[PDB]
């Protein structure tokens, strides 16, 4: 007959050489690759290894994911075969509020992120630090406790969901000083979690640590010290564990998709981290977005059987990519405007295989660089500036002028302009001074926290406030000859404590002209 | 269960070796993987036309015999339309008269497809383009299947098996567009011939385009083997080394001869021609004196060689009773022929329809044929033999026999007409000789029909020093394939026939006539063991005469109304009566010399009713000199039927006919001369051509007789009043 | 009718006589040796046993060893049939405090894998000396009571993934004194510790000892002379032994690797340990790596039928040594600047293989000299000086000086030049004095704990830090005439207390000079 090495449905011949699955009157039909039909329906040109029941090593079969019959929760470039399907589960902190261990109580909202530095996951927590001394709100001594409570909301952003599990995650403040440890409670809870998407998700109430319910689980408590270090930073840590729990898979007898108890995901993901080539992007909306694509291990006689993976068509099948006139881009965005930062290992193998072809400029050529396996490859976006942990934090002046540039309702109440929402994220803060005519320049709030004056509508603009520390009053234009500058910061450039001299004026912040108006009709 | 140590010896199975070869011996035996798929009968048919099969190494543009190519023709579009450079591709086949396969060799046939797939495709363009060329294929029958594939209502088989010249074409495929794009057609039976012949795509070309499928499917089960035998016929020597098979084989009966045994075979050839000095001496009386003073041309029984071979007899010395004397002396001057009375009986050689001791001389000398007929073909000397025929259209049919040829062309077939004979020609049965053939010889110009006979393992022959053979009677045949073919500019019809005892074709006309009769009783209202129709057929158009019977008897139902049909097909039952639609002449169905009174009184028509049993016969082949089709032919003896009947219902004990009463012969010399030339003769055929034309499909001719005989309109609408 | 003793799926002549595993059209292909068509490829001439399932005696077979059908996990150099395949895990202690059961006291030490004069992994922990008396600074009379806590990191250096399952550590203080005992937390943590990998990784936070959220562990106590006795000699060890969890398998029916309840690394490990010949080598990074390779037992009839291991093949397929041209070598390192070590039974063999072959020196001989079971060798680097537990503790005075040779930068503020990362662990500090003409020298920071002037940059190149222990002032010479000169003190010569007369002086170290010039603009 036809021979099939590994005993997954497709025969070998059609796994080295292109197969692709047809529907012709309602039947599926699994077909050899015939290119002069096939490019006219829309069909994909799926080719896998003909001695491995999961290419990319993960626990989905080659057939069920070209056919369809996999879980209906995973995600749509996880049904490619060279692409690896693994949960990639961090936490959101929502807000925290700091208590006195016994109004002294803190309620600020904060601002968490995915982080990755120079397998594991995490995310680090910004708190806001403006307006609504923590010691002296708190009334706290050197004899203190401080209580600290939050809202935590479990992040999905891998490529498969995960079935009534969830991790164990470690607080951290500094370095390594842990505060708590979190737990699911009831050790199974009878939920899902899909990807791109929350639990519990963002129409219900977020998940408290030590709520008003239960009074059993752990307070969660500090001493002075690490209050201390905590009002300095205005940061924590939080750490995650990969227990990810049992797999839903397929019955081909009546087509249920169940949770089987003797499949687990802790005994397959480190097949997967030792199979593949992970490739990180954030040209969507600038987080972090990982991804796993199966290459060829040249040592490796099992690993040389898979096909040969190009880095083009690796962020075709990943990412979305597509190339409509030629130039590979990103829903318009170009690759130009997208950087290549590699460890040291796959730097080594990128520059061998470029002085191999004798070519200079990686954006041209990037259908003939070969992936191999355990590489690591960080794209990102050449326009912002990024910190420690590959988070945008700062950028060119230029983007950040260009932002401004088309207004819609200026007044004296303030500023309604269109703003892009990528470069909301950058920015910190605005900065409001009026400025004579003689050269005298008075700024309207004097400190370095009454910066939060930007506040987004609804409708999808924000909306500048001037009578937000001006005593809920109006600008005052006595003579509207002389101008009122109105300004932003970045976050590179933004303070969050007092000075080491005490100075809580707006002098010594980094500062970007973005508007001057004369203050009559034009604004 | 398998457990997982049977898991490990099925995977070593697959993956570990003991053997290495080398290299080159693997690369021999990968060829030779790739070409055991192929026909062997493509492979010899290649080789027969003067073809090298070159397994090569590196470069094929390298080799001697590709040498000379230009620069235009090293670019080469392979299976899919993509292009490709001959020093970078595999394959090439060079055109010609001395055509070359050139094949790169290397370890990539085993278990790849789309090498294996390329090189079908360039076998499968020397199979077009050069073995099928030379006996002018693709042709009428592929257009047909091209036709079906554009013109379905997926437009799937377009994307695969067409190029972008053959989809933009707007209108159908005609025999024009394979005379001035032949290689387009080449190009799209290759690439059907490429996805048919690797066994990963076999399922892709069925299911993606399921005509294309069978066609190549029963093309590689049959008509290989028939198109390397007649591509062999066109050489002379395979012919020949036939002849010589042949001739030792049938030497010892031809051996064992005698005088008597030749001289049987040689009138068996030719018609005993009758001599005219024994013809005027044989009456000597007054009967002379009946000869001598006679109309030749005016009586409309005899044909034309007839009264012309009467008057050679009236220089070698009337509707009345000489007539008489007509009818019996038209058998006396029919030749001695063992073929046409084996063709008109039917099987029954004791029909009494012509002379006494002529009988008894036709059925010794008939029974000497077949007792000297006994040498079974069973041997091994050869494999498969193909026999021809060259045959006419009229001795089938003549309401085909004419129309068959186009006009404008006498050199091409009518395709509706062509369609018609081929609807329902599915069987034969051969009851007289067929004079066969060894090789092949050109036609007469009356016969297009070009048959060819695949014989049985008890095939009974015997042989002839001219070029010939003869079969025996009652054979049974069984039709494959009727199609048109093209022939030194003359296009024909090729027949095949497969030879098979006749109890399984009587019992297929069996099972029909059960079937028609269940049918056509509940259609009437009828008792349940009635016989209302049956067939007497032996002849080799049977199976059109079986089937055009519904089609005869649905417009006899459709052109009437439903009561006069019940009632005089109720009277019919009560009188014995049948509806023998037979291919056989009238006076040998035994429904109409069992009620006769003289032999040379017998009828041969186009229909017939029997007054005494109540029977309507019909003739097959024969075509009538006034009707247009057999229908009018049923209605033209419907008309008897009801006049019959009509002849009952005046009084029980009196008359057969209502036209012979005096009531109507008025309004038949009133209104008798405003009609057809047929019905002209006496009442009863203007009676049935009446009754023939007021229920025509067209209504124009029923609004004639409305317009010509109005009082007859009335007079025959009043007929139907007798209920 | 293919024989087969052993059931590994290989048949017998195939492993005498030569086999090797080729990949061709995208497909796994085993088949004989022969010549003149696979030496061109670069494949490898593999040989087994025929009757032993396992040639190295370790739980993966000879097919799933040679063909890739095993868990990912194990190291490129067990892939080979003749390497065994097995963990080796010791326990890496960050770092300490001592607390009285501020006035704690907090360290940071640096410990290293040990190799004495098979079974356990002994680690010696060497605890730091430098500014930060500990018996004042922690104020501990007579009848007092210390308290131990530390912050230890698993770290696995074999050739075997480890799962769920953490080893049993003793901590012991002196000789034969114990302190505590280390075990798993939890009892099933439900983590992977691969090959050359760290439990908790390098970006998390390290296993405490009596941790904060934990309360039950019992706390690690120390008594006076005991307290006494680690302060005088400034070293801990942790013994580690051998409980290792189950083992990850592979299932031949959907290329499944999961860990196994009925196999055990209990009870395949003394038979590696029985079977191979060991040989530690740290060539590399200067860290004791051990391997064990298969060898024959003469006096076993099921041991001879293993294939004949030369030295050359031995050095070859364990650690990466090749012959470019002729010269066998270890990345450009050449294998006559390093030492071999035995002991005394494989010592006598070797001596007796070479009296057989006339031959006095071993570099020249190793492709004759062949290995046998129970072996032991020990290869060195020749350039350094070793103590008992064979770490490199020391150096000649001509590669120190030859090594720093190269300087940078000398003036009266410091000292800044490239140094490389093997001669940076074998310095504990530098020192600067000025010496007079008529023969008085004056050191300038005169105590043994003020030595750690060096920090490691992140040019990778160290500054060798004139001003921290000056009372944050540079150097100034009255007279160019005499000299200046800085040494560095390596870690064989450098003290760690002071002596029974209370001294803290410059004398009793014994000098090695990386600087010789007058003091003048020449340095
Ligand atoms: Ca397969
Ligand atoms: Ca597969
Ligand atoms: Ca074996
Ligand atoms: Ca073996
Ligand atoms: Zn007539």
């Amino acid at each position: 007959t036809v021979p099939d090495r590994d005993n997954d449905g497709i025969p070998d011949s059609l796994e080295v050489e292109g197969y692709t699955v047809d529907v012709k009157n309602k039947r599926t039909f699994l077909s050899p690759w015939i290119s002069n039909i096939h490019e006219k329906k829309g069909l994909t040109k799926y080719k896998s290894s003909p001695e491995k029941w999961s290419t990319a090593s993960d626990p989905y079969s080659d057939f069920e994911k070209v056919t369809g019959r996999i879980d209906g929760n995973v995600s749509p470039e996880a049904n490619h075969p060279l692409v690896a399907a693994y949960p990639i589960v961090h936490v959101d902190m929502e807000n925290i509020i700091l208590s006195k261990n016994e109004t002294r109580t803190i309620s600020k909202n904060t601002s968490t992120s995915r982080t990755h530095t120079s397998n594991s996951n995490s995310s680090t927590v910004a708190i806001d630090h403006s307006l609504s001394t923590w010691a002296e709100t708190m009334g706290l001594n050197t004899a203190d406790t401080a209580r600290l409570n939050a809202n935590i909301r479990y992040v999905n952003t891998g490529t498969a969901p995960i079935y009534n599990v969830l991790p164990t995650t470690s607080l951290v403040l500094g370095k390594n000083q842990t505060l708590a440890t979190i737990k699911a409670k009831e050790n199974q809870l009878s939920q899902i979690l899909a990807p791109n998407n929350y639990y519990p998700s963002k129409n219900l109430a977020p998940i408290a640590l030590n709520a008003q319910d239960d009074f059993s689980s752990t307070p969660i408590t500090m001493n002075y010290n690490q209050f201390l270090e905590l009002e300095k930073t205005k940061q924590l840590r939080l750490d995650t564990d990969q227990v990810y729990g049992n797999i839903a898979t397929y019955n081909f007898e009546n087509g249920r998709v169940r949770v089987d108890t003797g499949s687990n995901w802790s005994e397959v993901l480190p097949q997967i981290q030792e199979t593949t080539a992970r490739i990180i992007f954030n040209g969507k909306d600038l987080n972090l977005v990982e991804r796993r694509i199966a290459a060829v291990n040249p040592s490796d006689p099992l690993e040389t059987t898979k096909p040969d993976m190009t880095l083009k068509e690796a962020l075709k099948i990943a990412f979305g990519f597509n190339e409509p006139n030629g130039n590979l881009q990103y829903q318009g965005k170009d690759i130009t405007e997208f950087d290549f930062n590699f460890d040291q290992q796959t730097s080594q193998n990128i520059k061998n295989q470029l002085a191999e072809l004798n070519a200079t400029n990686i954006y041209t050529v990037l259908d003939k660089i070969k992936l191999n396996a355990k590489m690591n490859i960080l794209i990102r976006d050449k326009r912002f500036h990024y910190d420690r942990n590959n988070i945008a934090v700062g950028a060119d002046e230029s983007v950040v002028k260009e932002a401004h540039r088309e207004v819609i309702n200026s007044s004296t109440e303030g500023l309604l302009l269109n703003i892009d929402k990528d470069i909301r994220k950058i920015l910190s803060g605005y900065i409001v001074e009026i400025e004579d005519t003689e050269g005298l320049k008075e700024v309207i709030n004097d400190r370095y926290d009454m910066l939060n004056i930007s506040s987004l509508r609804q409708d999808g603009k924000t909306f500048i406030d001037f009578k937000k520390y001006n005593d809920k009053l109006p600008l005052y234009i006595s003579n509207p000859n002389y101008k009122v500058n109105v300004y932003a910061v970045t976050k590179e450039n933004t303070i969050i404590n007092p000075s080491e001299n005490g100075d809580t004026s707006t002098n010594g912040i980094k500062k970007i002209l973005i508007f001057s108006k004369k203050g009559y009709e034009i604004g | 269960n398998k457990t997982q140590e049977e898991h490990l010896k099925e995977i070593m199975k697959h993956i570990v070796k003991i053997e290495v070869k080398g290299e080159e011996a693997v690369k021999k035996e990968a060829a030779e993987k790739l070409l055991e798929k192929v026909p062997s009968d493509v492979l010899e048919m290649y080789k027969a036309i003067g073809g090298k099969i070159y397994i090569v190494d590196g470069d094929i543009t390298k080799h001697i015999s590709l040498e000379a190519l230009s620069e235009d023709k090293k670019k080469i579009k392979d299976i899919y339309g993509k292009d490709a450079l001959l020093h970078e591709h595999y394959v090439y086949a060079k055109e010609g008269y001395e055509p070359v396969l050139v094949i790169q060799s290397s370890e990539d046939y085993v278990e790849n497809t789309e090498k294996a797939l390329n090189v079908y495709y360039e076998i499968g363009k020397i199979l077009s383009r050069d073995i099928l060329s030379k006996i002018n294929q693709p042709y009428q029958k592929f257009l047909d299947v091209l036709n079906t594939i554009k013109n379905a209502s997926d437009s799937d088989g377009q994307d695969l098996l067409f190029t972008n010249q053959l989809k933009e074409h707007p209108t159908d495929f005609s025999v024009e567009f394979l005379e001035q794009n032949s290689n387009e057609v080449q190009e799209v039976f290759a690439k059907a011939f490429a996805y048919y012949i690797e066994p990963q795509h076999r399922d892709v070309l069925q299911l993606y385009a399921p005509e294309a499928f069978n066609y190549m499917d029963k093309f590689n089960e049959q008509e290989i083997n028939l198109s390397l035998e007649e591509l062999k016929d066109q050489r002379m020597l395979s012919r020949y080394e036939k002849w010589e098979k042949i001739k030792q084989h049938y030497q010892h009966w031809s051996d064992s001869l005698s005088e008597e045994g030749r001289g049987l075979l040689k009138k068996l050839q030719i018609p005993i021609e009758p001599k005219k000095d024994d013809i005027i001496h044989s009456l000597s009386q007054e009967e002379k004196e009946l000869l001598k003073r006679i109309q030749i041309d005016s009586s409309d029984f005899l044909s034309t060689e007839e009264k012309e071979f009467l008057k050679k007899l009236q220089i070698d010395i009337l509707s009345e009773k000489e007539k008489e004397f007509l009818k019996k002396l038209k058998l006396d001057i029919q030749p001695y022929d063992i073929n046409q009375r084996l063709q008109d009986t039917g099987g029954l050689i004791d029909s009494p329809s012509i002379n006494l001791d002529v009988r008894k001389q036709y059925k010794r000398d008939i029974q000497n044929i077949d007792a000297l007929l006994h040498q079974s073909i069973g041997s091994t000397l050869y494999n498969k033999i193909y026999l021809y025929e060259n045959m006419n259209i009229n001795n089938l049919t003549a309401t085909l026999g004419a129309d068959l040829v186009d006009s404008t062309d006498n050199t091409k077939i009518n395709r509706g007409i062509f369609n018609e004979f081929k609807k329902n020609f599915k069987y034969s049965i051969s009851s007289n000789y067929m004079i066969v053939d060894i090789n092949e010889r050109p036609a007469l110009d009356n016969e297009r029909l070009k048959w060819r006979i695949q014989l049985s393992p008890d095939t009974r022959a015997g042989y002839l020093e001219n070029g010939k053979l003869i079969l025996q009677r009652n054979i049974g045949l069984e039709i494959k394939d009727v199609q048109i073919i093209k022939q030194s500019e003359k296009e024909y019809i090729r027949i095949d026939a497969k030879v098979v005892p006749k109890s399984k074709i009587d019992t297929k006309i069996q099972e029909a006539q059960l079937n028609i009769n269940q049918e056509w009783n509940k259609a009437l209202g009828l008792p349940k063991y009635t016989k209302l129709i049956t067939f007497n057929v032996h002849n080799r158009y049977a199976s059109n005469i079986v089937e055009s019977a519904y089609l005869i008897l649905n417009e006899w139902k459709n052109n009437i109304q439903s009561d006069l049909i019940k009632k005089v097909t109720n009277y019919l039952v009560d009188g014995n009566g049948r509806f023998v639609f037979t291919d056989i002449t009238l006076p040998n169905i035994a429904e109409q010399y069992t009620h006769q009174d003289e032999i040379y009184e017998q009828v041969h028509s186009k229909g017939l009713y029997v007054p005494e049993s109540r029977s309507i016969l019909l003739h097959g082949p024969s075509k009538g000199v006034e009707l247009r089709n057999d229908s009018e032919g049923f209605i033209h003896e419907f008309g008897h039927a009801v006049d019959d009947y009509a002849g009952y219902l005046l009084d029980k004990n009196q008359s057969d006919l209502v036209t012979n009463s005096k009531k109507f012969i008025d309004i038949f010399k009133e209104e008798g001369s405003n009609l057809t030339s047929y019905g002209r003769t006496n009442e009863a055929e203007f009676f049935a051509e009446a009754f023939r034309l007021m229920h025509s499909t067209d209504h124009a001719e029923r609004l004639k007789v409305q317009k010509n005989a109005p009082k007859t309109f009335q007079f025959i609408n009043d007929q139907i009043k007798f209920i």
